């Protein structure tokens, strides 16, 4: 019943070079996070109090800088490596952090349906309540779908302890995290790609009939579709970055079910705080990527 | 050689208003005021801003109270503001979205709206009904009406883009004087404190004075190198500030007849709004064409303060006449009140 | 035929501006001295109020 | 403007009965909408206020509960339905027009009157009755005294000042201490200095008897006066 310590690498290799090295890649990750995301939150902030259209970027402003709230434990915990603080403590970590990564998800998957709902459907002319509606329930269904991972959750002894998950019942464990990984990284990666393939197919429709109906010329062609790549380049990493850096996560879960049954798979609780610290670095990023063009490094 | 004797006797004469204008010329303000001490950087931290527009605001007047401001937009809605408290008194709907132009009466019972209507519509803020409603719809001009301002409850001066100014009687509705001279656009217009003369600033790059009385022009003042955009008189009213489009403004004198200093930099390339000065006449605040707004300290041309607060083009500006405040009004559909902190 | 009649309406108001005694610079700028540095002590941004009369508080 | 009520008369104790104030004349849907009423032999009372398009209702705590009031504003039109009317709540109802803006004058036109014949802490506001024998060309102060400070810290005194001719409904004469009402003559004045107030008349006529009544108006429990009465 090894079960897993999450974030409890007993016999590190040079721990003190080992434990240096993760605390200054965390409090660097949480530097530039937090930074970012002050920076973004008031310009959006400011953006809307002048009557911008009412939008959801700011959820995923604020979802990610709470995503970076429970880092300070993590490192605490890394050094310790045994999980010394209280079991009530230790629940708040596991729960905080699986609720903003799926608040997260789907505020970003939620983004894209809106803009290729706007810039296809509602050009100009979607209520703010019905757009709040949905942005309470991302925030609900997220908290109440890791809940799992707060009741099933409790810390155990080893050798000196662990913060590992109970899960009783195993067939409802699995069930449970298909349900996470189907409805929670398939269904809004589906949505994303979806929606930025119509926002460039459109593109290009209008493109092209700009280029056959109203009989223009190759050399003018290329003097107004100067951001047809810069457009495109823009999306297309949108959405690869997207699932490049959501797909850790989600595969370091699946190979942790098949050690459920696959002990002998022998895995790498430190590979296991690396995919966490990538998906910490995913929430310093998220700013860039949604405030591209409205500034390039200045 | 018919035209052309007496065309040159016109440039004869002008060449002699100009080396008059030079002859009395003893000293440059600059120098003469060399000696005082700077006023040194402004403050002004926004008290208010008066959200409610829902599109560019073109024009806003202070009431004589120093509380109630008229701000219009063309979002074809004219409001009445209560500075004090942010409040909106009134939300006057206008009969043609275009307004260029807002006023507020002296006695404060009427405000007036003009523009590419080519109309100069009164409304009677006091009625018995309890709704404002328009009094008279001044409707004699061929241009766009530019500025609009009231020198008492019967009697408004307002300046259209036919090059024309004219006084208007509002209980007959008819022009009771017609004032011609600018050979462009009128932008702007101010009457003098005493409301016996007024300068309108025009395209042609002139701004001339005026008498409401006798008709006609009195001075013509030229030195601007594009269109004047905005006009403003001094709080004694020997003395008057007009901005323009080539990012300039210029004091010029009544009695001195020509101009006195400039306020220009090298860093602002943007025409400028708006203008108008302090109670005291030492603060000459510029609205400019790049979302900013300069205090140009209005006796040694030292810009002595930067209001930024804007997101797009400041279009009106007006000090209260108590001088106690400072609204800014650009085309994010916001106002902002500002005043010094100490 | 039409633009003599202007063009005599603009010779006579050249005529009737020409004929004023315009002080010298130096009057003139002594006066808005005078008005500069004697109303100083009433304006409320040259010289801001205090608080405590301020209304905009 | 015109302000007409219609319902009210002889009510048997216990009974209910529906007022309606008819406003035509100006636009009723911007104006707040007072009930006033004055006991037989006595002074005025304040009973209900409804705000523009009824975001807001006050009630007095006489009546509070027992009565409801409501505004029909397509019609045009106040509404007061009472519920076990007392023996108390007999009195003529007033129906007076009322809007609040910066320089506005609350309390304009008051309405014309229906008499309810019901059969078988606060601000106080205190003035004696002061029945002077007075004479045209008389110069006479009326004084009346509140209980609390009525100048605000925003600057406002709301102390309102009434006139009620013989067998006529009451007017405006001045608002907030100082500003006189529009249409009352010039003669009329009046001062105070958050306590001890009065009213000031120079030029006396005629025409200027009847009951004086003062009223605060810092917070929604309203009070009025006795009322002072001039005679000769
Ligand atoms: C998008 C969702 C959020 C992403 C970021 C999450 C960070 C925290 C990680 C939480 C992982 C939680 C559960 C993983 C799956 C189940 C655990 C079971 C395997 C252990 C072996 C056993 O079953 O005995």
């Amino acid at each position: 019943r090894t079960r897993f310590p999450f974030f409890s690498d007993v016999k590190g290799d040079h721990r003190l070079v080992l434990a240096a090295v993760e605390t200054t890649v965390l409090v660097l990750i949480f530097a530039v996070s937090l930074l970012g995301n002050v920076c973004a939150l008031v310009l959006v902030a400011r953006r809307r109090r002048r009557g911008a259209t009412a939008c959801l970027v700011l959820n995923l402003f604020c979802a990610d800088l709470l995503f970076i709230s429970a880092i300070p434990l993590v490192l605490a915990v890394r050094w310790t490596e045994a999980w010394l603080l209280g079991p009530v403590a230790c629940h708040l970590l596991f729960y905080v952090m699986t609720l903003s990564g799926s608040v997260t998800i789907l505020t970003l998957a939620a983004v894209s349906l809106e803009r290729m709902v706007c810039i296809v459907h509602l050009q100009r002319g979607p209520g703010r309540r019905a757009r709040a509606v949905l942005l309470a329930l991302i925030w609900g269904y997220s908290a109440v779908a890791a809940l799992p991972l707060c009741v099933f959750f409790r810390v155990v002894p080893q050798r000196i302890s662990i913060c590992t998950l109970i899960w009783p019942t195993i067939p409802g464990e699995i069930s449970w995290d298909v349900s996470f990984v189907t409805l929670n990284f398939l269904v809004p990666g589906l949505v994303i790609v979806i929606s930025y393939s119509k926002i460039l197919q459109i593109t290009k429709a209008s493109r092209k009939r700009l280029t056959v109906s109203l009989a223009y010329s190759e050399s003018h062609q290329i003097r107004v579709s100067q951001q047809d790549f810069r457009l495109f380049r823009t999306l297309f990493l949108l959405m690869v970055s997207f699932f490049i850096m959501w797909s850790p996560i989600i595969i370091t879960i699946l190979l942790i079910l098949i050690q459920n049954f696959k002990q002998d798979l022998v895995i790498w609780p430190s590979l296991f705080f690396w995919v966490v610290a990538f998906t910490f670095a995913n929430s310093a990023l998220n700013p860039i990527l949604y405030n591209m063009t409205l500034c390039r490094n200045e | 050689s018919e035209l052309d004797q007496l065309r040159q006797e016109a440039e004869q004469l002008k060449n002699q208003i100009r080396d008059a204008r030079k002859a009395c010329a003893d000293a440059t303000l600059s120098q003469i005021t060399n000696n005082i001490d700077p006023v040194g950087r402004i403050q002004m931290r926004t008290r208010r801003t008066l959200r409610g527009h829902l599109a560019k605001i073109y024009a806003m007047h202070w009431g004589t109270d120093s509380r109630l401001l008229v701000s219009a937009s063309q979002d074809g809605k004219l409001i009445i503001w209560d500075s004090y408290t942010t409040n909106k008194v009134h939300a006057i709907p206008l009969r043609s979205s275009w307004v260029m132009t807002c006023a507020y009466a002296p006695s404060g019972n009427y405000v007036a709206c003009g523009g590419l209507d080519n109309i100069c519509s009164i409304y009677n803020l006091k009625t018995r009904e309890g709704n404002v409603r328009v009094s008279r719809e001044l409707a004699g001009h061929t241009g766009y009406l530019s500025c609009c301002r009231f020198l008492d409850d019967n009697q408004i001066v307002t300046s259209s883009g036919d090059t024309t100014c004219a006084l208007w009687d509002i209980e007959t509705g008819q022009q009771t004087t017609t004032f011609t001279g600018h050979t462009g656009d009128v932008m702007s217009l101010s009457l003098a404190p005493d409301t016996r003369l007024f300068v309108s600033g025009a395209c042609d790059a002139s701004a001339k004075l005026w008498d409401v009385r006798e008709g006609m022009c009195r001075q013509t003042f030229t030195g601007h190198e594009s269109d004047i955009n905005a006009i403003c008189f001094f709080p004694n009213g020997n003395a008057f500030a007009t901005g323009s489009d080539d990012a300039t403004c210029r004091l010029f004198d009544l009695r001195a007849d020509q101009e006195l200093m400039t306020y220009s930099h090298d860093n602002i390339i943007c025409g400028i709004t708006s203008v108008s000065f302090s109670k005291s006449g030492r603060l000459l605040l510029a609205g400019y064409d790049d979302f900013n707004c300069n205090v140009w300290d209005a006796l040694k041309a030292d810009r002595a303060g930067v209001l930024a607060g804007h997101d797009n083009r400041v279009s009106c500006l007006g000090v209260t006449d108590d001088g106690m405040a400072v609204a800014t009004g650009s085309w994010d559909s916001f106002l902002k009140i500002w005043n010094g902190s100490s | 035929t039409a633009s003599i009649a202007q063009a005599r309406k603009l010779v006579e108001q050249l005529k009737m501006e020409a004929n004023i005694d315009r002080i010298k610079v130096s009057k003139a700028a002594a006066d808005l001295m005078a008005y500069c540095e004697a109303h100083a002590k009433e304006d409320p941004l040259l010289t801001p109020v205090p608080a405590s009369e301020n209304p905009f508080r | 403007v015109q302000l007409v009520e219609s319902g009210g008369g002889l009510v048997q104790p216990g009974g209910s009965r529906k007022l309606s104030c008819s406003a035509s004349g100006f636009a009723f849907s911007s104006f707040g909408m007072h009930w006033v009423r004055q006991a037989p032999e006595k002074g005025l009372e304040w009973v209900a206020y409804i705000s523009s398009g009824s975001g807001t209702i006050y009630y007095a705590d006489t009546v509070k509960g027992r009565f409801t009031i409501s505004r029909d504003d397509p019609k045009n039109t106040l509404f007061l339905q009472m519920t076990s009317l007392r023996s108390e709540d007999t009195a003529m109802y007033y129906c007076v027009r009322s809007i609040y803006y910066y320089g506005s004058s609350p309390f304009d036109f008051w309405g014309q009157g229906t008499t309810l014949t019901v059969s078988a802490a606060d601000i106080v506001m205190t003035q004696a009755t002061s029945s002077v024998p007075v004479t045209p060309g008389e110069s006479v102060s009326i004084s009346c005294r509140s209980s609390k400070s009525l100048l605000h810290s925003n600057g406002n005194t709301y102390l309102y000042w009434f006139l009620q001719r013989p067998g006529q409904s009451p007017q405006l004469l001045i608002y907030r201490m100082s500003n006189l009402a529009s249409g009352v003559p010039d003669r009329f004045s009046g001062s105070g200095s958050g306590t001890a107030f009065t009213l000031t008349i120079s030029r006396l006529e005629a025409e200027d008897v009847g009951v004086y009544y003062c009223m605060q108006h810092l917070e929604y429990p309203l009070t009025f006066g006795a009322g002072t009465k001039l005679e000769l």
